[PDB]
């Protein structure tokens, strides 16, 4: 049900990190001040890598095109996006951030 | 947003309509007849700047934008409808359902994450008196009415007519349509002898200023539109006089015509009775881009059955379309087509000097301004573009 | 006004003529001949890119701007002169006088406040040696000498000519004929041999920058322009070479021509004594809109009488007008429209790489850019506009 | 420099490619056959937005810029070459030396101080498998090599090929020639029939993306280039459906071809073999304009002895030319040709939706944007800008 | 007759326009600029518009169609499109009550 | 071989003095300051006179065209100009100016 990222600690704030999975789509983990947030990685508007965007507060723009979206909801942010990103569960237990294999 | 902000800033009064320069969005607009698109037979067009694809699917009308969403390729360069639901197009096989424009197969790579999370953009259709509307707009539609001017859809009205692509911008037609005076232009139409009918030179204004008009704005149907007063308070020209000394004299013949004139938004004039007592002309001046536009006319007369409307149909082909909707109106299309260069650059709209009978044309500008339903703008017709904040 | 302003900040020596691109306002200028405008009966034409009509009553000619004050279409789409004195537009029937423009009446509504309240703009128009001036500018004209070559209006001085329109700005055809070195491209011309001149190839120029010219601007008529002085110390060369190698020669006829060339505002040059030893060749470039011009073509030859004038004229049809008019000015047409990429975009006036003859045009572009009675702006053309 | 900067600050990972509108500077690129160009007989032609002339003078091609340096005129407007070695404007006849460019003499000012202190720009010519290569760049030229695919300078190498103007911005012709996907639009090439070719109509990927494509960022005379590698772990598909049912097939030919694509800057693919077993095509998409390229193509086949260069000769006029270079490469122009509105504003190169095999798009874009040799801007076409000072 | 009552001074405020109809003629327009009056035809002479219904900046009255401009002491055009001068009417108070002249001012 | 050209005093400061040398090309001499340089004063793109043009600091602004070159060097510093311009040593010995009788 849930996937081992990272410690805490390996990420500073406002930086992205790439969740390779077997036999599945890649996922995006965005650390936005303390908290953490989880979507598909391939932004919805083509094939692009969003772990290779830049992230602003919480929304992630996309290296492609500058489409964005908000980590947290994942609804576009600013065009040319308009499908919905996939938001996947986060949870921080002891000091480690751990990923919902499945999206909420 | 289409026009230099600096006229904007000028035409205080009707600025949403300067810059209205492709058209009102979210509006219905005639295009074609119903007789012009077969079962199963494609027909591309071009409406507020978007290229469109009409199909007929079991007797009924489907419209897809004609733009692939992958290299923004026209469908229509070579259609492929492999299957009665879909278009798929001749570039990498995405294809399309007609019915809500999703994504739903791609030959080329039947695996891929596009599949199903895609839709082309797809636009409301309807037929009505052997005309074809599509909605340019987004969202559920409003009734065909509310964009349609009194009458037209009544159910014993027959309507008939031609359509075509004229050389200027939507806005000039309309004008040049509802302008009380321009009715000089056609004191030589064939039709004013042929049909002998009454017809002054111009009008010599009388009363205020909103005695010369009727705005519609409380229609339970939703209509917005003015009506052409003029006639009401005035003096009708049949002697123009220059020096004093008559030059040119208006139509003495016993036909009254045209005394209820009326325009509607998205831009449809109603002439009644015309071109005969007892008949109505509905003509639609649709914004195919900056420089084009549809000119959609129409001529409706009651018909209780078959009977008439074979009758009438005959009289429109021999008289009605030749000696009117030809021999009247060709001149409002050169008319039009001369205002392009003044108002080519928008400084037409300010360095034009009004007189008396334009009270019709500001009505209409001041309506049309505060009662539109959308800008159209070039980013709807590229893709729309913002960065939320 | 008309130009990037990076570009004018980089020519300070002619900014003003760098900007000229639709000519300048407030001079004569001549756009047909006499007899190409008949009695009630409107002529169209474009000058300086305002659309205009000209018209001829009772004998005078009047020009009005072919533009309804009211929704602004053209009047002549649909000519309609419904009194001697007047021109009815066809939409909505606002009346003009010919004489002074104002709106006398209004067919579609006698009863209108504008009636007498409005005046379409009119330009003084004059005829002279056959040929019709128009002044396009604002205010009492100055007299027409002002804008024409010298002798050009001399009693016996019998003119006949040719125009037509070319597609070049205005000034790439003034500095093509004012042009010293162009002579070359005219090495081949029928009216060469068929007509024995002696022309060089070009000249090797002699004393300083001052005189290479003769700038006029004290002359009482108040003309202004500027004699090519580059054979009065230069050494003309009849022999072209490269490596030091005789690869071309110029014309050793006997006829001597074409040894007083001038040019003056707002755009006119005289060659003297051109196509003959006896005869004067003045040529117009008329600024149409930015990308074209009138060619108006006059040649000029005393006559004392109307034998001679009759005499002149058969000679000038049947070879004056194709030997030279078309012989040898045809060349500069296609000469001038060659130029037209490299200043299209402006940067021609930037990039190009000048040599010493090009010193007569830096004298034109200097005079002009002085002299000049005003810029034509596009605001000139569309209406006016400034805020309080 | 060539577009709008909010644009190519979206486009993050290939901004240099989106703005290399013009083409790319400093590269070699093919313009036409030898035997088109004769002794003493200077012939026009458009590169990257320049006008040039190009002269055979003792057995040796010779390029100087078709624009005299002191009015701007094209020379060609009338040529006159006075001597072997040199030619002289048809304006004031200003010469010029096609060896170096150098401004030698002016015949209407002999003493004009302007001799020998100007050179009119000259560019780098080669000629090689009987095409004539152009090096639009500056200082000195790099191995023909680096910018031609591999093989295409083998010995044994017989190349024959065709030329012409196609309209369209070169990029949309190199993106489809590399288009893994597009192969769709040749499922009825009369090739793929009369040569028994087998044809799938795409690819289902395999594989992680990085495999999707091999890109070559050095090799031995330093080409830059990116191989299509979706054939490798990839699917072909050879059954077409939509909503399950099979609407369409690709070929079941027993031919094997274009097992190794590879698309290389300046802009040149080649594909291996094609399109017969033993042979191999390479074409170039040559930027004249914004708005046009020149669509050199040409196939190669190793041949050892005269005999054989005949017999392919003959093969090639009698059936690659008509049935390949024509009957299957004319479907490559049409959907070029109809992906230039999309892109003509500029804002295709934000709008468009990507999928899978574009992974082998976005790869060139890249390797386009890291290693072109320089960005072609108008101000090189008009003349270079600098202020300060 | 020569003068037409218009209201009393203080019935207008500084900075203020108030047209003035009259039967069987064009409207007026009186305008108060500080604690003077002015007034000049309420048309705009470049169309008809009523320069009542514009905006006052000073002593210039901006018409509200297009944006021309007049200055409401000489009745000159201060902004384009505007070029035929306003007809201008002198105004007089007497006993704080604003009177405007039935003719205008001829120059 | 060097060529006595004038008084430093008879420069006022930012002013640009030409040279003329019969059977020779004109020279340009500039005073930046209290400091002298000279250059040969035919701008190389074309028949301007640099004395003509405009000085700012070290660089010569040429009258024509705006092209402009750096005094000192005799480098372009401004397009269109594209030829270096030639350079003339000077030396300012007992309130005298001096220019070098050859390009250096
Ligand atoms: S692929 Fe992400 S914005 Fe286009
Ligand atoms: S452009 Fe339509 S499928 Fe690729
Ligand atoms: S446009 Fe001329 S009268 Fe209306
Ligand atoms: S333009 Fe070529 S020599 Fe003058
Ligand atoms: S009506 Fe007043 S400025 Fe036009
Ligand atoms: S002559 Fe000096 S910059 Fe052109
Ligand atoms: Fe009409
Ligand atoms: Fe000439
Ligand atoms: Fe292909």
């Amino acid at each position: 049900i849930w996937l081992k990222v990272c410690a805490a600690s390996d990420m500073q704030p406002g930086t992205i990190r790439r969740v390779n999975r077997v036999g599945a789509a890649p996922l995006a983990v965005y650390r936005v001040g303390d908290q953490f947030y989880a979507t598909e990685d391939t932004c919805t508007h083509g094939i692009a890598s969003l772990s290779e965007g830049t992230l602003d507060g919480d929304v992630i723009e996309c290296p492609f095109h500058g489409g964005a979206f908000n980590v947290c909801t994942g609804m576009p942010a600013s065009s040319p996006c308009t499908v919905p990103l996939g938001v996947f569960e986060v949870e921080v237990k002891e000091g480690e951030v751990y990923v919902a294999g499945e999206k909420k | 947003a289409n026009v230099d902000e600096a006229i904007l800033k000028r035409v205080k009064g009707w600025a949403p309509y300067v810059d209205a320069k492709l058209g009102f969005r979210n509006h219905w607009y005639p295009v074609m007849f119903s007789k012009e698109i077969n079962e199963g037979e494609p027909k591309t067009l071009k409406l507020l700047g978007e290229n469109l694809l009409v199909n007929r699917i079991d007797g009924k009308l489907y419209c897809l934008k004609d733009r692939c969403l992958h290299r923004g390729v026209q469908l229509s360069v070579k259609v492929e409808c492999k299957t009665k639901s879909t278009i798929t197009c001749w570039y990498h096989a995405w294809t399309y359902r007609w019915e809500d424009g999703v994504l739903c197969d791609i030959l080329t790579n039947p695996t891929s994450a596009q599949i199903g999370r895609q839709k082309l953009k797809t636009y409301p259709v309807q037929e009505a008196k052997g005309c074809v509307f599509i909605y340019l707009g987004d969202g559920d539609p409003p009734p065909l009415a509310r964009d349609t001017p009194p009458n037209f859809l009544d159910d014993d009205m027959e309507i008939l007519g031609k359509n075509q692509i004229i050389k200027s911008n939507w806005r000039l037609a309309v004008e040049n349509g509802f302008d009380p005076s321009h009715i000089y232009i056609h004191k030589d139409s064939i039709l004013v002898k042929d049909n002998d009918l009454a017809l002054p030179l111009g009008f010599a204004p009388g009363g205020d200023r909103k005695q010369q008009t009727r705005v519609v704005d409380d229609d339970v149907v939703g209509r917005k539109g003015v009506y052409d007063l003029i006639g009401e308070h005035g003096v009708p020209v049949f002697e123009g006089t220059i020096g004093g000394e008559v030059v040119r004299e208006g139509a003495y013949g016993e036909k009254i015509v045209a005394n209820d004139i009326s325009i509607w938004l998205p831009g449809v004039l109603k002439v009644n009775p015309f071109p005969n007592p007892d008949m109505m002309n509905f003509e639609w001046y649709v914004p195919i881009d900056e420089n084009t536009h549809y000119y959609f006319q129409t001529l409706g007369k009651p018909c209780a059955n078959d009977e008439e409307r074979k009758k009438y149909e005959q009289e429109f082909e021999s008289k009605w379309k030749p000696m009117a909707l030809e021999g009247f109106n060709n001149d409002d299309i050169w008319a039009r087509e001369a205002m392009v260069d003044f108002y080519a650059d928008d400084k037409g709209w300010v360095n034009e000097i009004l007189f008396e009978s334009d009270e019709a044309i500001v009505a209409w500008r001041k309506l049309a301004s505060e009662h539109n339903q959308g800008i159209q703008t070039q980013a709807h017709v590229s893709g729309l573009e913002h960065h939320h904040h």
